[PDB]
């Protein structure tokens, strides 16, 4: 019974969160799973069902554990739009979440609402610490569509390690979101230099020029992208397309349309 | 006699099954879908070129799929013709996409059916490393299997199972027969593709940016001018190969040694009707001009294959929880909510039930499969030959869950195939000096498109209706809705549904026998109900 124990609660999300995750590189998720922390409980993964697992989590949440929150949480009319053993999911977050001695939202959609939260928001979905927040939970939002594998691995280290990291206003590590995409980007000399591509196809967007004006909202945009890159190879930018703000609070109406300043 | 399994693991969103049972056999099923988002509802009003963006994030674990499916429907709905390059990239990318989720489907999503991890404790070691290089070309010892027993060791004693607490095959079960041997053999690699999944992605994320969720398209083409140096083809290009080794000599070969254990699930879960659109086009108005072929199978009938209508395509909601009970056309879809309990008025799921001529359907790896075979691709015909020679069973077998998962693995094989073909195009066009990626175009005063695309979970669409450059209308109908949807107001069970009747449960109190059938139609629920 050596290993820190997390909780893994998968709410309204598209699993893109979960995903993320597996892509982790020292550690490699084997190493995270069976030498860092104990996964006690992860619906994706587990070889049990229906009963098993539910009497899994049970057991789990009377000890010591981190819970990790994927997926925003629904709360229109009830509550009734996302249902898991016939429990609806707020129900579920408002059992475990208060429990843990620390909780992670994972994504965009965890901590803020996210993609089922745009207009008109149908479910009435919203992120953890607005559901949560009376019941005495304050979580560290890792944001992102989905975040950084690193941002989410190196937020249970420190917690592990030394403690509550430093939060920005929207709960944000700061030592990963601590600066916009913008301040670090490759491009920032075309930008101040006013050397933009004006359409996709232009010799310079072929040239590399910034992409302020085909729509980049890095300039507003805090995370880690740039040096950071992901699957170790690669950032939205540097493959030509701008920046869609995905870490920001409500980024689905408040910074589309995508292609336009 | 009732038995319910929720939350269904090891798939995508959120799955619950209630079936009934006699004499120890499933007689009715419900497949219940219990998340709702409203994707569809979300995008009415907003900008086409938006679309890719919000439709994205319909899954993450098919991710990409979406984005090609609404910038394919959009480029439609304007007329655009896009450049080759883009066209090869796209291709690319859906090649290293088939390549990671069907990889990540069958060793941490399916095997736990089939593989008794605990049982691995009791194998000889020595003996499975022998057993092993009987199975592939490359060279495994001894050593590293008993590095792998020796970690299942740490985590059993240690009380902490983890994501094995409570397995079904704890203390036994009587329908897991795999020898200790083979347990191992899985178990290694089942740990051993955890790290192979993350080259496959990062291949993905040379042309797409990164993974999950890529950026690097566009109605008009492609963004990834930077994705066209040499040093960043070679990259791919190098990963990729390691990827395909591996599904080569250690996946397929994983998959027909399991399935030479179990070959009985050759007669459980039969389905009748499949078809596909079709993937990887070098024309992108022309579905025959797909390297894997489009096509109709009605009634387990493999000598005619019917040319895919979609204008026969219609989505009921009787048995859902939608207003009403009418059937619509997805250019004429609407999505209007209605809860009424698990039950309440007989409806059961958030998942529209899609109808092609009004019968049910089956999509995926399967039903393309035995479209691509009766159509003699001849990539597919080898693939197939070598399953039935090495399983000795003829080419009936192949209507069956066994079936169903011997599929998967041959469509990520002639993929795999394929990509080079694909690469190598891409890069003679650069050396040449041609590297356009984009095609400008303009919204037409009033129109509508469509966009088709075969994900590996099956056929997709994306259905656009605009005025204005601006969304009026705005629909999806995903494979796992065709699978996994509920039944029609024709009372018609779906695929999933009907797959279920007849299985045997050994233990109703562990019924790994429906985790069996409903994972090998890869379910998504997100993807599902969107
Ligand atoms: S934050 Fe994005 S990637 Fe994560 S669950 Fe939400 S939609 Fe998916
Ligand atoms: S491409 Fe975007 S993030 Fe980079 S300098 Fe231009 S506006 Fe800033
Ligand atoms: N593959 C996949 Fe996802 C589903 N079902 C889509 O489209
Ligand atoms: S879109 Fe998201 S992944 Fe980074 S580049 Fe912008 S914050
Ligand atoms: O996963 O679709
Ligand atoms: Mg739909
Ligand atoms: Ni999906
Ligand atoms: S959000
Ligand atoms: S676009």
């Amino acid at each position: 019974k050596k290993r820190p124990s997390v909780v893994y609660l998968h709410n309204a999300e598209c699993t893109g969160c979960s995903e993320s995750v597996l892509r982790t590189v020292d550690p490699y998720v084997d190493e995270l799973i069976l030498d860092v922390i104990s996964m006690d409980y992860h619906e994706t993964l587990m070889a049990g069902a229906g009963h098993a697992v539910e009497e899994a989590l049970h057991e789990a949440i009377k000890g010591d554990f981190v819970c990790v929150i994927e997926g925003g949480i629904p709360m229109g009319d009830g509550g009734y739009w996302g249902k898991v053993g016939g429990r609806n999911m707020y129900d579920i977050c408002a059992e475990v979440a208060p429990k843990a001695k620390a909780v992670i939202a994972i994504g965009t959609c965890a901590t803020y609402g996210g993609v089922q939260a745009a207009k008109p928001n149908p479910t009435g979905t919203v992120g953890v610490n607005e559901a949560l927040g009376k019941l005495g939970v304050k979580a560290i939002n890792i944001a992102g569509c989905p975040p950084n594998p690193m941002n989410f691995v190196g937020t249970v280290v420190h917690l592990l390690t030394k403690g509550m990291p430093e939060l920005d206003k929207q709960g944000r590590p700061v030592m990963f979101f601590g600066e916009t995409v913008h301040d670090n980007c490759p491009r920032l000399k075309h930008f101040e230099a006013g050397e933009f591509a004006t359409s996709f196809g232009s010799p310079e967007a072929k040239k590399g020029y910034c992409l302020y004006e085909l729509g980049c909202k890095g300039p507003d945009t805090y995370n880690n992208c740039p040096k950071q890159l992901f699957n170790q190879v690669n950032w939205p930018v540097q493959a030509g397309h701008p920046c869609i703000a995905c870490s920001e609070p409500n980024f689905w109406d408040l910074y589309s349309p995508f292609y336009s300043a | 006699n009732k038995i319910v399994v929720d939350p269904i693991t090891r798939i995508e969103g959120h799955l619950r099954i209630e079936v009934e049972v006699e004499g120890g056999k499933i007689k009715n099923a419900w497949s219940m879908s219990t998340l709702f988002r409203g994707l569809e509802m979300i995008l009415k009003g907003r900008d086409p070129r938006d679309a890719q963006h919000f439709t994205q994030r319909a899954c993450g674990v098919c991710t990409y799929v979406h984005a090609l499916a609404s910038v394919r429907a959009v480029d439609n709905c304007v007329g655009v013709k896009i450049p080759e390059n883009a066209t090869l990239m796209r291709n690319l990318t859906m090649g290293a996409q088939y390549m990671h989720d069907h990889l990540v489907h069958f060793y941490h999503l399916h095997a736990l059916d089939w593989v008794n991890v605990a049982n691995a404790l009791n194998a000889d070691p020595a003996k499975a490393a022998r057993l092993a290089n009987d199975l592939s070309p490359r060279k495994t010892t001894t050593e590293s299997l008993k590095a792998v027993q020796a970690k299942v060791k740490a985590l059993v004693e240690s009380g902490q199972l983890g994501i094995f607490t409570n397995a079904y095959f704890l203390g036994g079960h009587p329908a897991y027969v795999l020898p200790a041997e083979v347990d191992l053999i899985a178990t290694a690699h089942y740990l051993e593709a955890l790290r192979v999944q993350v080259k496959a992605a990062r291949a993905m994320a040379i042309f797409g940016a990164k993974n999950p969720h890529t950026q690097f398209t566009v109605v008009g083409g492609c963004t990834n001018y930077d994705s066209l140096r040499p040093e960043r083809i070679a990259e791919f290009r190098k990963l990729y190969k390691e990827v395909r080794e591996f599904i080569e000599q250690v996946y397929i070969t994983d998959l027909l040694a399991v399935a030479g254990f179990y070959k009985n699930w050759a007669g459980i879960g039969k389905t009748s009707n499949f078809l596909t659109c079709g993937e990887f086009p070098t024309d992108e108005y022309d579905l025959n001009s797909r390297y894997t072929p489009q096509g109709v199978i009605w009634g387990n009938d493999l000598s005619k294959v019917d040319d895919f209508n979609p204008d026969l395509i219609e989505e009921h909601v009787k048995y859902s929880w939608y207003e009403g009970a009418d059937a619509h056309h997805p250019y004429k879809g609407v999505t209007k909510p209605k809860w009424t309990e698990f039950h309440g008025e007989d409806r059961y799921s958030w998942m529209k039930a899609p109808r092609y001529k009004g019968e049910a359907f089956e999509v995926g790896p399967l039903a393309s499969v035995l479209v691509a075979y009766a159509k003699k691709h001849e990539p597919t015909v080898k693939a197939v030959d070598l399953v039935l020679k090495t399983l000795g069973v003829g080419p009936e077998a192949l209507f069956s869950t066994l079936g169903r998962t011997a599929a998967r693995g041959i469509q990520c094989l002639t993929a795999a195939q394929e990509v080079e073909v694909w690469l190598d195009k891409l890069e003679a066009n650069v050396k040449a000096g041609k590297d356009d990626l984009y095609t400008d175009w303009q919204y037409p005063t009033e129109s509508q498109g469509v966009g088709f695309v075969n994900a590996p979970r099956g056929m997709l669409s994306h259905w656009i209706v605009q005025r204005g450059g601006k969304i009026e209308n705005f629909q999806l109908v995903v494979p796992s809705t065709w699978n996994l949807g509920p039944r029609c107001a024709e009372g018609k069970l779906s695929a999933v549904e009907q797959a279920l009747i007849g299985t045997p449960i050994a233990d109703p109190k562990r019924p790994v026998e429906i985790l069996r059938t409903v994972h090998s139609y890869d379910p998504c629920i997100a993807c599902g109900v969107h």
